[PDB]
RNA sequence: GAUCUUCGGAUCACUUUGGUCAAAUUGAAACGAUACAGAGAAGAUUAGCAUGGCCCCUGCACAAGGAUGACACUGCGACAUUGAGAGAAAAC
RNA sequence: UCUCUCUUUGCCGGCUUAGAUCAA
């Protein structure tokens, strides 16, 4: 592994990040944000 | 199934019979910059083995062949034939949108259509040589003696110059045309000046070659170019 | 630290990731208290 | 035709550079039912007031 | 020695991959253009720079390249010590820009850029 | 090397040693892993 | 192939005035074996007919 | 140099909020002002590629695509354009 | 690669005989059973 | 050359060349220093966790750190105009 | 039908122990 990122590099891009104690209450909050948006983006009818 | 380069017979040897390698993702390519297999053989006994240096998508999307880079059609170099020529529009030189354009040219060229067919090839070619053939065939008083007279004495409608024996064009021309008259040095010219001079081993050579008078001439940037502009009023 | 040798530096390199069986390999062939020298049959990469 | 065998201690050949996303197939059509009119009151009654 | 030991003639074309001096052209043309030139581009002409020392700058440059090759163009600035003289083959102009660096006339041997006047570009194209 | 980190010295019994004062910038360049320093110390111990 | 690169040298070189036959090979070496030198013997090590 | 810088502000701008539209609308417009054609048309229908649905930037497209008088490249658009809403009468109504 | 990468359970389980397979649940009555079911936690 | 064979010959073996590229200024990276400012949340001091990707660095790591790592976090016109008056103009 | 002005004119950074504390 060390190897393969010093002839490589990073790709971090791509990659997942689990939750860790510390980014519950940060990702709970996003979860909540998106789901608060589709309900907007619901219960708003057509061209309002 | 990943089976050949294209390489033209000219960088692939003499013999109808030979033998050939391949590494898989052995190099990057040079214009793709993708990884690539590369493909080792040899023109003839006694020379370093050649080669591909590009990957298939190239040399297929410009028709060129993948170790020499000679159009497959011409057998000139594929930058001249695309500066002279220009047949369809090249992309550009710095690196990420270069990738870009053949990462997308590659994926909609292999939709199906071809990028290049060879009628227009020739057709701009024989266009190109006839452009080449066709391309084949009181305010003057001022300006003239403001300035000579000073050069002159510092370090010396119509006009008419005078003849004195006091003892486009490249410089080659040149060169080869005193190479009878005499042994050359050096001809220092400039194409704004229009002024070219030559020096030789001996003065007698430079006297025998200046008797041959009856275009010819006889012995800061700008500076240089006031007497040149006598050539609209010679 | 020679250019004659500048081409293999990277297969010098990436047998780091093999050391360590080089190492259980040299390690568990040392010779006992009782013998002198101990001659081995060694596998070695043709760059060194 | 011969591959070429790779030596077992030769670390990756060369580095992997990420490139953005190239674009997509184009949109489809939509063929969306005719759009309904709301009119002004009820343009009004979905107004929400700033925080 | 396994190489030639002479000058390039007319009648020397080589491969457009291979320098012609033997090596070999990449495609970005670098930022110094220092080495070697790109195969994307052909320039047959090179940015000599050094002494400035007197008016006859371009005589003295003529009698140190015409002997390197078929020379077509020699451009010097007066003001500073900078030429852009111009070959006729590639084989020539890369074997006299390798062999004058840090010669005596150190001079400073590079690859020319991309001329800015539309009339040399409508000229050299 | 392959690192810019030329001003660390690994001496012969495979201690990493600076050769100058480092700043913050070097100092956490150069800082490496559980895997180099465990086969560094591997290392050393064989040396032994 | 061998037979196509052994044509393709004689053409070169335009020197082909060989046969071939059984004790051909044999005889052609002959010549090629009398112009080498002689392999010295093991044991003489410095010069003077060394191996 | 100067439109260097400018399209490297208006680039990163829409790169980081690529749903942005009126950051594509004012590069377009910013663009038209010197080099008429081309990329303009790249910069907009990258635009379209990123929300095909917004119906301002079409219309902001024709609008732009006539002021130079290029009349068949307009009616190109408007077929791509109706053939993309068919139900949305903005678009019709202009073409006719 | 990574540690949690490494191979594991690389034997995929079987819903065997008495397990509830395919062929049992097309073969069983589900209706009924439902429905006595339902009988019996009503009578408690 | 060894072996037979009968001085016709037969056996035995049969086409290399790992090439980031020719003896190191001018085709393997990335910077020192000096000079300027010079430490996130509406006073002041200050915990942090996040969002976005042509920004990365340390790390074996899908741990965690690097100032909460850094940068970024705004703003506009598918506005229909008529509601009216005035001097002009061409028009009730 | 122009010019100016007014008016009408629907309208286009997050989280936690308020994060925690505070006298010239
Ligand atoms: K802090
Ligand atoms: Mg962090
Ligand atoms: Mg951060
Ligand atoms: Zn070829
Ligand atoms: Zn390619
Ligand atoms: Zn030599």
């Amino acid at each position: 592994n060390l190897l393969a990122r010093q002839f490589e590099g990073r790709h971090s891009t791509g990659v997942a990040k689990q939750i860790t104690k510390q980014r519950v209450d940060s990702h709970q909050d996003l979860e909540l944000r998106a789901a608060v948006m589709n309900d907007i983006l619901d219960m708003i009818p057509e061209g309002i | 199934d990943v089976e050949f380069p294209s390489i033209c017979e000219r960088c692939l040897g003499d013999n109808s019979y030979v033998r050939m390698t391949k590494e898989p993702l052995g190099q990057e390519c040079k214009i793709c910059s993708k990884p690539c297999t590369i493909f080792r053989w040899i023109k003839e006994r006694g020379q370093k083995p050649g080669k591909t240096q590009i990957c298939v998508g190239c040399a297929r999307y410009k028709n060129c062949c993948q170790s020499c880079m000679l159009d497959l059609q011409f057998g000139l170099p594929i930058a001249l034939r695309d500066a002279a020529l220009k047949l369809v529009e090249s992309g550009p030189t710095n690196d990420i949108n270069r990738e870009f354009f053949a990462q997308n040219q590659q994926r909609l060229l292999s939709n199906g259509e071809t990028a290049y067919d060879s009628q227009e090839a020739s057709a701009a070619a024989r266009n190109l040589v006839k452009k080449v053939e066709k391309r084949e065939l009181v305010e003057s008083k001022q300006i003239l003696k403001e300035a000579r007279a000073s050069d002159a004495s510092l370090n010396a409608g119509n006009v008419s110059l005078s003849i004195n024996m006091e003892p486009e064009l490249a410089d080659y021309k040149i060169r080869k045309h005193f190479e009878q008259y005499g042994p050359l040095k050096s001809v220092v010219c400039s194409h704004r000046a229009k002024c070219a001079f030559v020096n030789f081993k001996t003065r007698s050579s430079a006297e025998i070659a200046a008797a041959a008078s009856p275009l010819k001439v006889q012995w800061g940037p700008e500076g240089e170019v006031r007497n040149a502009k006598l050539a609209d009023l010679v | 630290s020679s250019r004659k040798f500048r081409a293999d530096k990277r297969s010098y390199l990436g047998a780091l990731k093999y050391l360590p069986h080089a190492v259980l390999k040299l390690l568990e062939n040392m010779p006992m208290p009782w013998e002198e020298y101990r001659e081995v049959k060694v596998l070695y990469h043709v760059t060194g | 035709m011969v591959t070429a065998e790779q030596d077992p201690m030769e670390p990756p050949k060369f580095r992997h550079k990420k490139v953005p996303r190239g674009p997509p197939s184009p949109p489809p059509p939509v063929l969306h039912s005719p759009p309904r009119k709301v009119s002004a009151q009820e343009q009004q009654d979905w107004q929400i007031p700033p925080s | 020695c396994e190489y030639l030991h002479r000058l390039p003639k007319d009648t020397d074309f080589f491969n457009a991959n291979v320098d012609c001096f033997g090596r070999e052209k990449h495609a970005d043309y670098r930022d110094d253009m220092g080495g070697v030139g790109s195969f994307l581009r052909q320039n047959y002409t090179l940015y000599v720079g050094g002494i400035t020392p007197t008016d006859d700058i371009e005589e003295i440059v003529s009698r140190h390249f015409a002997e390197w090759g078929d020379i077509e163009r020699i451009r010097v600035l007066n003001s500073r010590g900078i030429a852009f003289i111009t070959y006729l083959n590639e084989a020539n102009a890369q074997f006299a820009k390798e062999a004058m660096a840090h010669q005596s006339l150190c001079l400073n041997v590079r690859w020319a850029t991309t001329d800015p006047n539309p009339a040399s570009q409508a000229r050299n194209q | 090397h392959r690192k810019g980190l030329t001003y660390l010295h690994l001496d012969y019994n495979c201690n990493l040693k600076p050769t100058k004062t480092l700043t913050t910038k070097e100092r956490k360049k150069s800082r490496f892993g559980n895997a180099f320093h465990l086969m560094r110390e591997i290392l050393r111990l064989t040396k032994l | 192939y061998y037979a196509n690169t052994h044509a393709i040298y004689g053409k070169r070189n335009f020197d082909d005035n060989e046969a071939t036959t059984s004790t051909d090979l044999k005889r052609k070496s002959q010549k090629i074996k009398e112009r080498r030198e002689d392999p010295g013997d093991p044991s003489i090590l410095e010069g003077d007919g060394a191996y | 140099e100067f439109q260097g810088r400018k399209r490297k502000e208006f680039e990163d701008a829409i790169r980081r909020n690529r749903l942005a539209m009126g950051h594509w609308m004012r590069y377009g417009q910013w663009e038209l002002d010197q080099k008429e054609f081309a990329r303009a048309r790249s910069v907009f229908e990258r635009a379209l590629d990123v929300d095909s649905t917004y119906i301002p930037l079409w219309l902001k497209y024709i609008e732009c695509e006539m002021k130079n008088r290029n009349i068949n490249h307009a009616r190109n658009l408007f077929d791509r354009a109706v053939t993309q809403l068919p139900r949305v009468d903005k678009l019709w109504y202009k073409y006719v | 690669t990574s540690s949690r990468a490494l191979p594991a359970h690389l034997k995929l389980k079987y819903r065997q005989e008495s397990q509830g397979t395919e062929e049992e649940v097309r073969k069983q009555d589900l209706r009924e059973a439902l429905l006595r079911a339902e009988a019996a936690h009503f009578a408690t």
